[PDB]
């Protein structure tokens, strides 16, 4: 897959308590993938190291690939308001020259 | 040589009945073996309605007539499927007919699953079976549902896998990730088996079909 | 590398999209042959949701006009001593041949219900049939 | 083999075969004790 | 060739009426200790038990008569969505059937 690359969204350090650990830490990463040809996808690794986190997320995101359309292969094909749980996102189809106006995230 | 493949993978595309399934069945076949009877009306699933005849006195009815449509559609694929030398799996989690199915598939030259499905069977084939284990390129599945009154957990693994499935799904049944759905009767013994020598008669078919066209076509190349 | 989402799309559009990506090299066998013989619905995953309100299911009793004879039948003398049998594909019980005599005393023209319930009673009996008008 | 998909081939083609013979024999219709002073396989 | 419509109209299943309390001619297809499951021609089966007179004559294959009571076996519970169902029909094993 040397045509994909990965980018990280976010680093967690989460905690669960236990009676053996006490406070017991696990890192908990959020990365996505994408060839910058159309085809995407994010996953989520947990792990107790950060290293592996790392390798969990990488790998599983390759496999929940979406693919998007895009219009003339520059910007989609539409605008897109929408809203998932309790965040809000409202996307506008901009012509060439325009640029990523977005958020960080949405950016990556 | 190249011609030769291409004239045994390309020719059966070109024409709607290839291996003729149409004949194996008639409504008035599915009809006598009960194919119609369906579940209580308490029992329905709400994407099942497109495919029920009426409500006979509490009892569900399914239209011989889709059943018809959509049974040679599945068996067509099927058939198509069998002539490349495809793996096809039965699956159920009925315990009446598990003999019945798992006598079947060894008949078609074919696999079943009528035991306990392990999680991750399918998603996690490689831990299960090995480093290169083949999976199944068509799921039959005569029980969409197991024995929980639940999706048979090969359903969405199936989906997930981005596997074809050929289901026979019943009034209470989830119609929805079943790639050719086969509207019918699940229940009844002798409806069981009319679909079981369908699927036996057509895998069958297609096997011996693709030994004559290998016969034809390479007799052709020296002569 | 794949596209386990089975709740977008289906099968076939991901791996559609899958090849379009550059990720699956070569089609899968079963692809060519659902391009030409596809089902009649996308198997596409849908959430199945309650009907509430005034929205109701779209189903039809089904109910011929034999069985309005039949009711006062069964009412009138319960269902025949005779056993039905319902392996015999063109059985005949004896419901069914007073539903079949009363038909046919309706196509003489007799429009009075009373007249063909007890006159299709009187051809029965002259056939030889059993018929106790059990009240019980 | 047909039952490679099971995960248990052998085990699974076993007791297909016993209760294949089971309906048979229930179908088709002394003392049992051919053999006495006998174990089951452990 | 008949079509479906017809097939259902003149199915003896339909001439049947209600199954509640009528009488049907069944043929006993597996037994399991003193357990009689009998097929009447219908979706499900029914499981009666032995009759303690004639039990020897309750062999495979053996035509009895039955008087039927429902056709599925179902009930919604409390909190329910879906009917429960026990995939199986309730009848009342009466006695064999008179070969004549
Ligand atoms: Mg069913």
């Amino acid at each position: 897959y040397e045509d994909f690359d990965t980018r990280i969204l976010e680093v967690r350090n989460v905690f669960n308590m236990t009676a053996k650990e006490g406070r017991k830490k696990s890192v908990r990463v959020l990365v996505a993938v994408g060839n910058g040809n159309g085809a995407a996808g994010f996953a989520i690794g947990k792990a107790a190291d950060r290293g592996d986190a790392f390798r969990k997320a990488k790998n599983r995101a390759i496999h929940y690939l979406h693919y998007i359309e895009r219009y003339e292969g520059h910007t989609i094909f539409h605008d897109i308001s929408l809203r998932f749980k309790r965040t809000q996102i409202r996307m506008k189809k901009q012509p060439r020259g325009y640029g990523l106006r977005c958020h960080r995230a949405i950016i990556t | 040589g190249d011609d030769f493949q291409s004239r045994i993978l390309d020719t059966p595309l070109q024409h709607s009945d290839f291996f003729n399934v149409k004949e194996l069945f008639s409504v008035k076949s599915l009809f006598e073996a009960r194919v119609h009877l369906g579940h209580k009306a308490g029992c329905r699933h709400r994407f099942m309605e497109p495919y029920i005849f009426g409500n006979r006195l509490g009892q569900d009815i399914i239209d011989l007539d889709q059943t018809a449509l959509n049974l040679q559609l599945a068996l067509n694929f099927t058939a198509h499927v069998a002539y490349r030398k495809g793996i096809i799996l039965f699956v159920s989690r009925n315990r009446q007919f598990s003999h019945l199915i798992e006598t079947t598939a060894q008949a078609c030259g074919e696999y079943a699953h009528t035991r306990y499905f392990k999680g991750g069977l399918l998603t996690n084939a490689q831990l299960l079976f090995g480093p290169s284990v083949r999976l199944p390129d068509l799921i039959i599945f005569l029980h969409t549902l197991n024995n929980v009154f639940e999706p048979h957990v090969a359903v969405r693994d199936a989906a997930k896998m981005n596997i074809p499935t050929v289901g026979i799904v019943d009034t209470n049944c989830n119609p929805c990730l079943i790639t050719y759905p086969i509207p019918g009767n699940d229940d009844s013994p002798q409806a069981i088996q009319l679909f079981c020598k369908l699927f036996r008669t057509t895998i069958n078919r297609a096997k011996e079909k693709r030994r004559q066209m290998e016969a034809l076509h390479r007799l052709q190349s020296p002569k | 590398a794949g596209s386990r989402l089975e709740t977008v799309g289906s099968v076939f559009s991901r791996t559609r999209d899958l090849m379009r990506a550059g990720v699956l090299k070569e089609k899968p066998l079963w692809y060519d042959i659902y391009k030409a013989f596809p089902p009649l619905r996308e198997p596409v995953f849908r959430r199945p949701r309650l009907r509430y309100g005034k929205a109701k299911a779209d189903i039809q009793d089904i109910f011929y006009q034999e069985d309005q004879i039949r009711a006062k039948f069964f009412a009138t003398y319960g269902s025949g001593q005779k056993a039905f049998d319902l392996f015999n594909p063109n059985f005949k019980s004896t419901c069914q041949r007073f539903v079949e005599k009363y038909t046919e005393l309706q196509n003489l023209g007799e429009t009075d219900e009373e007249k063909l319930f007890v006159e299709t009673g009187k051809a029965l009996l002259a056939e030889g049939i059993i018929l106790r008008r059990v009240r019980e | 083999h047909f039952l490679f998909y099971t995960g248990k081939q052998s085990y699974y083609s076993l007791m297909h075969d016993v209760y294949g013979k089971v309906m048979q024999l229930e179908k088709h219709r002394a003392e049992s004790r051919d053999l006495i002073g006998s174990r089951w396989l452990i | 060739v008949e079509s479906f419509a017809s097939m259902l109209r003149h199915s003896p299943l339909t001439q049947l009426g209600p199954a509640k309390d009528k009488l049907v001619i069944g043929r006993i297809f597996h037994i399991v200790e003193d357990d009689l499951y009998i097929d009447f021609g219908g979706k499900f089966h029914c499981v009666c038990k032995r009759p303690d007179v004639d039990g020897e004559k309750y062999q495979r294959g053996t035509r009895v008569r039955l008087r039927l009571l429902d056709l599925e076996l179902t009930s919604r519970f409390l909190g329910g969505t879906t009917d429960t169902t026990i995939l199986e029909a309730d009848a009342v094993l009466l006695g064999l059937q008179e070969i004549r």
